[PDB]
């Protein structure tokens, strides 16, 4: 169980996500039958003016 | 402008002119659209959309460059691009404040060009020059009386004492001191007038069916510009020289 | 494949009169847009065999500008699905009439 | 909605296409485009 | 004699500065969650037809209202005004054998 940063998202979401995990070595990996993650939006700037 | 700005805005500008300034054209306009033509003009109403004034101001001053002969014209659409990539990277009150005071000295330098010449003297024939451009200059069953029509037409404009011609936005207007129907569309003035050029008094089965297709409108233009005529002018034994030499001599006989 | 090129075209318009077209059309009222020729959202329900009858459903959505109804039956075993990247349940090699007409 | 078709002897699907509209673009800067998807009723957001 | 009118409050607007934007349902106001689970990416189809769970094709909609693939297409609109940040909070299972291919 992880726990990243804040890292910028984009200004819309699709409703089909591309979610491709890989190892080191640039490769799908097979072992792996369960994995889940939860995204949260919070505000880190304005793009308004000035 | 270049131009990048866009003509009839009447989805931005149909509604504050029933409420502010009560037009009475613009409601028999507003009456006539469909349903979903309606809706999108209550929004503007209530929330005014803001546009980006930056390419617009921008572009202001790359046209004065060319105007001034600085750079060629096809300059200003490489330099244009890289003017703009420079000021959505370093956007400041300060860069903001330059591109104001570099868009009040274009209208500075123009203004004092206007009043040192006084060109505005010279009001009516820039509004004039400006109408009879787009026209076709060519009609068919005519050419000598439209031809004349035009320089008769320039003639009023120097030589009435106060005519204001104005514009609206599609045409044209006119107004002189007369009181009551000063006004005079020139556009659909030449609209009526384009048949009646070659026109000949030979075939009427009852006179009528040919003045009477004169409009309102075109009628009191064949009025205003019958003093300034004479009979050196459209040629003889037609439609229109024969109303001609009937409205001067019911204008100069009224007196 | 052995080899794949991609051939564009370019129109050789004057560079005067190129720099007024690309100046006008870099604006935000002179936008592109366009409109997909059929106008339709495609949706495959299906009919089991031997049923007579089908009942589509959709709930509550804004149906503004709304423009009309089309429909017409096809085989289960000729119609592929499209987006995936190889259908292994697809083994027709006709006509398809859902992509076609 | 309640279609009734002929009983055939193989499944089959409904193309069933609702009339929709469908619109999209500007280049306010060399080498970049912003787009914008937009389409009634059925919209995409 | 001076009576003190007050202002009347302005209910600050939605569709505001911080709008997570789905259209039938009201917007928030707030910080939400949005989930990508293994779940689903069941009946959805044309985006793993065979795939592990390295690369899988999910729906972060939960809409049961308007269902099954409609859900999908539709987008979650963050603000233009706002520039945003997520976090990111994963959870993994595996098998993985000490001696493979």
């Amino acid at each position: 169980v992880a726990d990243h940063g804040i890292q910028p998202l984009k200004n819309s979401l699709t409703g089909v996500q591309r979610v491709t995990l890989t190892d080191d070595r640039r490769r799908s990996c097979p072992y792996i039958y369960k994995t889940l993650a939860t995204v949260t939006p919070k505000v880190l700037s304005s793009a308004t003016l000035q | 402008d270049p131009g990048l700005k866009p003509s009839s805005l009447w989805t931005h500008k149909i509604i504050d002119s029933i409420i502010a300034n009560r037009s009475l054209s613009a409601v028999q306009n507003f009456r006539k659209q469909p349903l979903a033509n309606k809706l999108t003009a209550l929004e503007d109403a209530i929330v005014q959309p803001r546009k980006d004034t930056t390419p617009e101001t921008v572009a202001a001053i790359l046209q004065e460059l060319v105007a001034m002969g600085a750079l060629q014209p096809n300059e200003v659409g490489p330099m244009f691009s890289d003017l703009m990539i420079r000021v959505h990277k370093y956007n400041s009150t300060n860069v903001q404040n330059n591109l104001s005071v570099l868009l009040g000295d274009i209208r500075a330098a123009q203004s004092e060009a206007i009043r040192s010449t006084n060109v505005g003297e010279l009001s009516n024939q820039v509004v004039l020059n400006d109408f009879l451009s787009r026209e076709p200059a060519v009609v068919p069953q005519g050419q000598h009386n439209y031809e004349a029509f035009k320089q008769t037409l320039r003639l009023m404009v120097n030589e009435a004492p106060n005519v204001t011609l104005f514009k609206s936005g599609p045409d044209t207007l006119m107004q002189v001191n007369i009181r009551g129907v000063n006004t005079v569309n020139l556009n659909s003035a030449f609209k009526n007038l384009k048949n009646f050029w070659g026109v000949q008094l030979d075939t009427e089965i009852v006179p009528g069916s040919i003045s009477s297709k004169l409009s309102s409108n075109t009628r009191v233009l064949l009025l205003f510009l019958a003093p300034f005529t004479n009979d050196s002018t459209f040629t003889p034994d037609t439609f229109i020289s024969q109303i001609m030499r009937l409205y001067r001599e019911t204008v100069a006989a009224s007196i | 494949y052995t080899q794949i090129n991609l051939y564009v075209s370019f129109f050789p318009m004057n560079y005067d009169t190129q720099s007024e077209l690309e100046l006008m059309l870099r604006n935000a009222t002179n936008d592109q847009n366009f409109s997909d020729y059929l106008g339709a959202v495609n949706n495959l329900y299906q009919i089991p065999a031997g049923s007579s009858t089908v009942v589509v459903n959709i709930p509550d959505r804004s149906w503004g500008a709304f423009r009309g109804w089309s429909f017409t039956r096809l085989k289960v075993s000729e119609t592929p699905r499209i987006g995936a990247t190889q259908d292994p349940n697809f083994q027709y090699s006709g006509s398809i009439p859902y992509l076609d007409g | 909605m309640q279609f009734t078709v002929d009983p055939m002897t193989e499944p089959t699907y409904l193309m069933l296409l609702f009339g929709v509209f469908d619109q999209v673009i500007n280049q306010p800067t060399r080498s970049g485009i912003s787009v914008a998807y937009l389409r009634l009723p059925f919209a995409s957001g | 004699m001076e009576v003190y009118v007050p202002p009347p409050r302005v209910m600050a607007p939605t569709e505001g500065r911080n709008s997570i934007s789905y259209n039938p349902i009201a917007p928030l106001q707030d910080t939400t969650h949005i989930y990508i689970i293994d779940n689903k990416t069941s009946d959805i189809e044309n985006l793993n037809i065979h795939k592990d769970h390295s690369n899988f094709y999910t729906n972060i909609v939960q809409n049961v209202d308007v269902a099954p693939s409609d859900a999908a297409t539709q987008t979650i609109k963050l603000d233009e005004r706002s520039r945003w940040g997520g976090e990111l909070h994963t959870i993994l299972k595996t098998n993985a054998p000490n001696v493979t291919e």
